């Protein structure tokens, strides 16, 4: 991403020959991961505004 | 090295690189590669990681 660029795509990321972006399969990962904030986590693992 | 025929072979049931990217391995030069091979169960592949 470039300065002041925002992403709105939900496509599945393509790894290797096997295509992705919704043709889910081997080497088809979703890049948008959840952070998973809990208070029981460490302080470096807590949300920062 | 020639990991490009093994990444795009698409005949493996496990294929992941840890600490390094699995999309570049024939561009990164190394010194000694040690290969250890063993056969286990299907309820023991997740333990090896």
């Amino acid at each position: 991403l470039k300065p002041f660029e925002r992403d709105i795509s939900t496509e599945i990321y393509q790894a290797g020959s096997t295509p992705c972006n919704g043709v889910e399969g081997f080497n088809c990962y979703f890049p948008l991961q959840s952070y998973g904030f809990q208070p029981t986590n460490g302080v470096g693992y807590q949300p920062y505004r | 090295a020639d990991y490009s025929v093994l990444y795009n072979s698409a005949s493996f049931s496990t294929f992941k690189c840890y600490g390094v990217s699995p999309t570049k391995l024939n561009d990164l030069c190394f010194t000694n590669v040690y290969a250890d091979s063993f056969v286990i169960r299907g309820d023991e592949v997740r333990q090896i990681a």
